[PDB]
């Protein structure tokens, strides 16, 4: 394993290591804000490493047009569970990272809020949420 | 203690707690499966102004690395 | 109710800060903030 | 889920444990 995480020395300067690597994200995306809020210098380095499409970066990683790429965990985990060859490798398990959740955006003060949350907790409280993960997630090895 | 004396054979318990315990004592062994993926919350009274800013503070701590420092203090630590 | 829930419902407690198990039965009586923890259950063997 | 999006709307409870990560070959 090469990269420890966001604290890795590679994220200090690509010139610090002999091979000048490259890593970007989706433009106008949510995670781009996290880079700017935490490390504005990282955004300056990511400025020259920008890409256009999610699978375009996936093609670049397979072809070798990109060294590393930063995106969400659940999305990148599924694309790696069905990939042939499995050349691309995930890093960690959400260990040095946000560890947040997925939610439903409601209008402020919606009266549905109490009813919606009761079902969602009950949905994970009876194993029904577990089966849906089996249907749409595939972890080999 | 009872399972340490080899009187018990299985015991349902939390994940991180038993991870830290196996870190402290090498004889403590866990299983492989990971089920009931939920979270721990802050027990509160009924609706009160001590709810909004509390959850906002929890989110602001999760977004940055303070939870990482807490892990380094107690959870990440090993033997 | 008893324990932490009993002491909180009685008014003697204002806020329970403990590794609480988020579940529907207890959420029906009190409120929660967003979870700070992510984990489940396991089996302890020797 | 971040700050600036929590200012304009309200979220329900989350259901899946997802962070961010870096993909390498």
């Amino acid at each position: 394993d090469q990269v420890t995480g966001l604290s890795d020395k590679k994220f200090q300067r690509p010139h610090d290591y002999s091979p000048p690597f490259r890593f970007g994200t989706v433009p106008n995306g949510s995670t781009e804000r996290n880079i700017r809020n935490n490390y504005p210098y990282m955004h300056q380095y990511m400025t020259k490493f920008n890409q256009r499409g999610v699978e375009d970066a996936l093609v670049s990683l397979k072809t070798g047009k990109l060294d590393a790429f930063i995106y969400d965990a659940a999305v990148l985990n599924y694309k790696a569970g069905r990939d042939e060859g499995c050349k691309l490798v995930t890093i960690g398990s959400g260990y040095i990272f946000a560890t947040t959740g997925y939610g439903i955006a409601l209008q402020k003060g919606s009266p549905w809020k109490r009813q919606i949350d009761l079902a969602l907790l009950q949905f994970v409280g009876d194993g029904e949420m577990e089966e849906l993960e089996t249907l749409w997630l595939t972890g080999i090895c | 203690q009872a399972v340490r004396d080899n009187k018990l054979h299985a015991f349902i318990w939390d994940s991180a707690v038993l991870e830290f315990e196996a870190s402290q004592k090498c004889d403590l062994v866990t299983t492989g499966e990971l089920f009931f993926r939920s979270g721990f919350g802050i027990g509160m009274r009924k609706d009160s102004p001590w709810k909004q800013n509390v959850s906002l503070s929890i989110l602001k701590s999760h977004e940055n690395g303070f939870m990482e420092d807490l892990d380094k203090t107690w959870v990440r630590y090993q033997e | 109710w008893n324990g932490m829930m009993g002491e909180l419902l009685s008014g003697q407690a204002d806020m329970i800060v403990a590794p609480l198990t988020i579940n529907n039965e207890r959420a029906q009586y009190i409120e929660f903030s967003k979870p700070f923890k992510y984990q489940g259950l396991t089996i302890l063997v020797k | 889920i971040n700050e600036e999006r929590s200012e304009v709307v309200d979220f329900s409870v989350p259901f899946v444990e997802t962070g961010i990560s870096v993909m390498v070959s």
